[PDB]
């Protein structure tokens, strides 16, 4: 079985597969190489989301201005929660459109991950080798090649570490959001965020 | 790390990284970070000469920044961020607009780029236009480029002084309470 | 269990279209089979033909609003309004140019059974290719199946611009701004 | 417009009332599209 | 890419072909002579707009009367802005400068017999039309190395050229687009011919 190959397996389960309802046992590989991937995007994008919430909790904001009329302060003043809809209309979109870049173009990789090819391994460069576009080839995870400097041994850790913290901001994103949404129901958080 | 310029003398012969960074550094993170190094040390150089130029009751250019808006060099205050405010937005949107077509030029032809097996912060188009470097022998080029790197992590040092000194009242020792 | 489906719907068989040589044949999206009905050859020139009508018009319409000749009469960025409000005379004009390009071009080959008699016509080759790009054999595939798909979304794109202005009553843009405005 | 997500809030929670008797059954039949007059003149297509 | 051979890369872009999109690989070799003849046919067009344009807002204009039927002047039409003297500019004036240029075109198509999309076309050639391109000799006293530089001085200039009068007539419509505050000539940015 595919799921007996992979490094999200943890000691914090015991030295076995955390499968309580068999889900990854009534389901057939390719669904479990979706499932890797999905896992492994919604836990990146959970930390990018708890460390930013965190950071509009604190009232931390860049000097300088989101627009011409708006200030960075200005619209993460009322707090984390609203600071979304108070950010310009433009600005969504932009965010929406270049996530959708990212999204289609990692998409469009013809090893995939469903139909064989390595789940979560985002391919490094997803605007390259397609025809009549143009990209400045920053590779969109390690830009910079910090992996290239460790061993073999060292990045599967530092993967096993990727899905460690990626469930946990899974659980930590959402536990902001929902202390927000009723209070009380995350005592950790106060009423600023 | 160890194979790379900016050691001198002054820590030991050695290499100075106190918190590891550079050990988790392949070559292309290390040709970043000499390229972000050389790229500071250039702005810091020449924002910092600029700074004590100005502040320093040193001369200013001759007429009007902008005949038509009315601005005088003289007028615009001899002192760095007050003047970089009062300059006009056209010019300041013009200045940033030139640096970033030289910077994407820059990125797109300097072959062999520094992030994929090339010299980490040259620039063949913006550097000794009329004859300077281009006969020089190839230690004494390494060693007004360590030069380079010395002096231009003092101007970082510095730049960031006159910054701290502005901001906070009184940080620096032996600069004034109005930078 | 479809022995030979098609390929767009693995639950529909293979039309004829799919056990074919043109470009984007091997999609087989034909689920009312028109291409068994209709000669193949002729359905791909008419493709090609409306494709590049509406890959033309989706670009009049959507820089009328913006552009205009100067000094035009009977302008209007709603192109709908702007068909009555312009002279009838260059509508006419217009529709007799098109009128001499397909006549000359389609001499003798007005009809299904007149056309393609010949076997070197080629669906939608009406031999214009001024900068010959054509000769270069390794992209032709690439520019053919760009060709048909372009002005498949192309066909589509007008219909969306021609309606939504029905919709609306002012022109595309105008229109998208009132959908992306404040509530 | 109002984009749900954009410019609005996504999902919206409904209105609701809390709890209550059971409504007679003449209250909703004759308000039935097919077992109430009006309610069949209404059910009819539009155009 | 087929744009390998082609002179024209430049000092700002290594010294390697700028073909971002890819066109020189679409189509045929013949396509790509078009793609060179139409760039320096821009180029030089440019070059030339460029210069008509500095001296319409100069105001140096030649002496006499453009029309002596309709009464129009130089000096009339130079009180216009750059892009209005062209509607200023009388009608036949209008045909008969156009015919100049297709006919100019016309031959260059023509009597160059080794076209640009033929096989050796030289796509920059329009020498032959004789006493057209350089009447005075003064390119005879170069060489080969010379005039190389020298065409690349052309194709940059007109590359340059190009964008910079398209700058200048989108500057005044299109408010905020060049930032250098400047009363740039109003007027459309597009005309019409006749
Ligand atoms: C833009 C800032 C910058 C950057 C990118 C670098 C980069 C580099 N320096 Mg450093 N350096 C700087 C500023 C910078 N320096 C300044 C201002 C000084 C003067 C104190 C020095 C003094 C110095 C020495 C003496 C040496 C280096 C060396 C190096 C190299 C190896 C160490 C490393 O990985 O550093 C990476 C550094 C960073 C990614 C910057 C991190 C900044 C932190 C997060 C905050 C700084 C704290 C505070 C605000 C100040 C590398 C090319 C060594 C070398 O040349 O080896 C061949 C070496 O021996 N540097
Ligand atoms: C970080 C670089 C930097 C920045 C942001 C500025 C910013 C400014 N300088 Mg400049 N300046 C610089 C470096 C810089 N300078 C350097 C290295 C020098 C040599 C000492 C000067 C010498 C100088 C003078 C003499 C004057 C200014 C002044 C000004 C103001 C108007 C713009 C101008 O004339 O720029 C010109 C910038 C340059 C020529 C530097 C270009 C550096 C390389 C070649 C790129 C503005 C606040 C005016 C002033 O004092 O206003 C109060 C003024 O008259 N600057
Ligand atoms: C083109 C306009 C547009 C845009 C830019 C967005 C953008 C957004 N919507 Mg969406 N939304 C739209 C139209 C739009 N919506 C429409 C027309 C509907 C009605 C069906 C919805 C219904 C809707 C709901 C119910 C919710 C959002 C939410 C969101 C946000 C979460 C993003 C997400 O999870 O994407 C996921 C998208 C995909 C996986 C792909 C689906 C679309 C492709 C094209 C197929 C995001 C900012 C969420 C929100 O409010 O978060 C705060 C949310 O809960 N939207
Ligand atoms: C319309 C004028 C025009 C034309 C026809 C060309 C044609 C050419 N250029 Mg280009 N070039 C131009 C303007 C033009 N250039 C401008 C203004 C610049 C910027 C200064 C450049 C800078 C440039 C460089 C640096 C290089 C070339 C090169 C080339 C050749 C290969 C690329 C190719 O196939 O492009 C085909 C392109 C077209 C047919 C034009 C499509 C235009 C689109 C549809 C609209 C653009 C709108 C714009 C964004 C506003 C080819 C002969 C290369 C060369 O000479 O190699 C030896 C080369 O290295 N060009
Ligand atoms: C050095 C000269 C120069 C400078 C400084 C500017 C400055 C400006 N121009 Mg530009 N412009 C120039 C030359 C220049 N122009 C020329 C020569 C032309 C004629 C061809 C134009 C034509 C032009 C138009 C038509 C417009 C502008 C506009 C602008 C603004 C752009 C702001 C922005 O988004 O930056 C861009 C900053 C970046 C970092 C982006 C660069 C990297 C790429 C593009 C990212 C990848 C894109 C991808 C799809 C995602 C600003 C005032 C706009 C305006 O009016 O705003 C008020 C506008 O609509 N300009
Ligand atoms: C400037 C130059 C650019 C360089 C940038 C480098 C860069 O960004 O690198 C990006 C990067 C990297 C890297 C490296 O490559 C480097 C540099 C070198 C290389 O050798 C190694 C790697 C790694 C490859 C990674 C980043 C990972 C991130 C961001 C992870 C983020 C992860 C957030 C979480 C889990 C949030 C969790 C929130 C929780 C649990 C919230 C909560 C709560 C509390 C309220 C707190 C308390 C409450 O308790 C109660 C109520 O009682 C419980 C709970 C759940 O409610
Ligand atoms: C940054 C910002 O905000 O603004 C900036 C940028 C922005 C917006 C683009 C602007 C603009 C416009 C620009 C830059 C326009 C550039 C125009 C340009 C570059 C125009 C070339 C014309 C060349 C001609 C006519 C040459 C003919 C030459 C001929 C016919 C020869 O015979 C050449 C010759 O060699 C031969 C063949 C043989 C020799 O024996 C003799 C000589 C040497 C004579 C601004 C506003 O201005 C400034
Ligand atoms: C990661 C996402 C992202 C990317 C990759 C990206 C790229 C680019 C590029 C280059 C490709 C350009 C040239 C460009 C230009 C502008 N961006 Mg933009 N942008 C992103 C995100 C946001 C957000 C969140 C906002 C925003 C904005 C603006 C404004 C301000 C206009 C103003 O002053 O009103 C301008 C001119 C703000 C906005 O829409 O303001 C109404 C705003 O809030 N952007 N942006
Ligand atoms: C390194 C950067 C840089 C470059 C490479 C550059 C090149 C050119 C070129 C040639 C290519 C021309 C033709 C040109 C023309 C004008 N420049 Mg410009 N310029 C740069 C920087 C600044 C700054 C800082 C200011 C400025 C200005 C003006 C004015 C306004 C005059 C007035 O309104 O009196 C005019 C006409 C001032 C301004 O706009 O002030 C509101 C102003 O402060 N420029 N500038
Ligand atoms: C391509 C350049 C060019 C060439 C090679 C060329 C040659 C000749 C020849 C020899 C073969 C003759 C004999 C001739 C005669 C006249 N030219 Mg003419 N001409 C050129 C350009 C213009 C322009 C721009 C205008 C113009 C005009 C007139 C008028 C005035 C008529 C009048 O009073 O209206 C007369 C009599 C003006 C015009 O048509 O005005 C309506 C006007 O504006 N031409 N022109
Ligand atoms: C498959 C393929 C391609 C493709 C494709 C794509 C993208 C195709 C897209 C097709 C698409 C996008 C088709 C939309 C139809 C919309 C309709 C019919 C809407 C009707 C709407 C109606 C009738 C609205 C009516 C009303 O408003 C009225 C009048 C008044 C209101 O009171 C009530 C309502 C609101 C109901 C390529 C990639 C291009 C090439 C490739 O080779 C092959």
């Amino acid at each position: 079985a595919l799921v007996d190959s992979m490094e999200g397996v943890g000691e914090e389960t015991g030295g076995q597969i955390w499968d309580p309802l068999g889900i990854s046992e009534a389901v057939s590989d390719e669904a479990v190489m979706w499932f890797r991937a999905s896992e492994l995007k919604h836990g990146r994008v959970a930390m990018l989301a708890s460390v930013g919430y965190l950071v509009g909790a604190a009232k931390i904001s860049f000097p300088g201005e989101l627009a011409k009329g708006v200030t960075f302060a200005s619209v993460a003043a009322n707090g984390p929660y609203q600071a979304w809809d108070a950010v310009p209309q433009a600005g969504k979109l932009q965010i929406l459109s270049i996530i959708l870049a990212l999204e289609w173009a990692t998409e469009a990789k013809k090893p995939h991950y469903m139909r064989g090819g390595v789940p979560g391994k985002i391919e490094q460069l997803p605007f390259d080798g397609i025809q009549g576009l143009w990209a400045p080839k920053i590779k969109f995870w390690d830009p910079l090649n910090f992996t290239g400097a460790l061993s073999a041994e060292q990045k599967a850790r530092k993967r096993k570490a990727e899905l460690k913290n990626g469930r946990l901001a899974m659980i930590g994103i959402i536990s902001f959001i929902t202390g927000h949404n009723l209070p009380g129901s995350v005592p950790a958080l106060d009423s600023s965020f | 790390v160890s194979d790379m310029e900016g050691t001198g003398p002054e820590t030991g012969g050695k290499v100075f990284d106190p918190m590891g960074l550079s050990k988790i550094a392949s070559a292309e993170t290390l040709a970043w970070y000499r390229a972000a190094e050389l790229k500071h040390s250039r702005v810091a150089m020449a924002a910092v000469t600029g700074w004590a130029w100005v502040s320093s009751g040193g001369p200013l250019f001759p007429g009007y920044l902008s005949v038509e808006q009315g601005v005088t060099f003289e007028s615009l205050g001899r002192d760095g961020y007050a003047a970089w405010a009062a300059v006009p937005e056209a010019g300041k949107f013009q200045i940033l607009g030139v640096i970033g077509i030289l910077e994407i030029l820059s990125e797109s032809a300097v072959k062999p780029h520094y992030m994929a097996g090339g010299t980490p912060g040259k620039v063949p188009l913006l550097w000794d236009p009329l004859g300077f470097t281009a006969k020089l022998s190839p230690e004494t080029l390494a060693r007004k480029r360590l030069a380079e790197l010395k002096n231009g992590r003092l101007a970082m040092i510095g730049v960031m002084s006159l910054v701290s000194a502005h901001f906070i009242p009184n940080s620096v020792p032996l600069l004034p309470g109005s930078v | 269990a479809i022995s030979k489906p098609s390929n767009a719907m693995p639950f529909l068989t293979a039309p004829p279209c799919q056990s074919s040589k043109l470009p984007g044949a091997e999609t087989g999206f034909d689920p009312l089979y028109l291409s068994e009905f209709i000669d193949i050859k002729w359905a791909r020139e008419a493709e090609l033909k409306h494709g590049r009508i509406c890959m033309l018009a989706t670009v009049g319409y959507i820089m009328q609003e913006f552009f205009s000749l100067p000094g035009y009469p009977g302008y209007t960025p709603n192109p709908i309004e702007a068909v009555s409000s312009t002279p009838p005379e260059a509508l006419a004009q217009i529709v007799l140019v098109l009128s001499i390009i397909e006549f000359n071009s389609n001499k003798d080959k007005w009809t299904m059974d007149t056309m393609f008699t010949d076997p070197a016509r080629e669906p939608g080759n009406l031999g214009f290719d001024p900068l010959k790009f054509g000769e270069n054999k390794e992209t032709r595939e690439r520019l053919a199946m760009a060709e048909l798909k372009n002005g498949r979304l192309a066909m589509i794109a007008f219909s969306g611009m021609i309606h939504q202005t029905f919709v609306t009553g002012k022109p595309l843009f105008a229109s998208l701004n009132d959908i992306f405005s404040s509530p | 417009m109002t984009i749900p997500g954009l410019n609005a809030p996504g999902l919206v929670p409904a209105t609701k009332k809390p709890a209550g008797a059971k409504p007679s059954f003449e209250s909703y039949r004759d308000t039935s599209h097919f077992w109430s007059s009006q309610g069949i003149m209404d059910s009819v297509p539009k155009v | 890419s087929a744009a390998d051979g082609m002179e024209g890369a430049a000092h700002e872009t290594g010294f390697t072909t700028w073909d971002p999109l890819g066109l020189a690989d679409l189509g045929s070799p013949a396509t790509l002579a078009f793609f060179r003849h139409a760039e320096l046919k821009h180029c030089r067009v440019a070059m030339a707009a460029f210069t008509g344009w500095l001296v319409a807002v100069s105001g140096v204009h030649f002496p006499g009367l453009c029309s002596f039927s309709e009464g129009i002047s130089f000096e009339d039409i130079s009180q216009l802005t750059p892009m209005e003297q062209w509607g200023a500019v009388p009608a036949l004036g209008k045909a008969q400068i156009l015919l100049a240029i297709g006919i100019i075109e016309h031959q260059s198509e023509w009597k160059i017999k080794p076209h640009y999309m033929a096989a050796g076309g030289k796509p920059g050639d329009l020498k032959g039309l004789k006493s057209f391109w350089d009447p005075i000799g003064l390119t005879s006293k170069m060489d080969a190395k010379k005039l190389e530089r020298q065409r690349l001085s052309e194709i940059k200039n007109g590359r340059l050229a190009m964008i910079g009068i398209v700058s200048v007539l989108i500057a005044n419509n299109m408010p905020g687009a060049i930032p250098l505050p400047i009363a740039f000539p109003a007027g459309p940015s597009l005309v019409l011919p006749f």
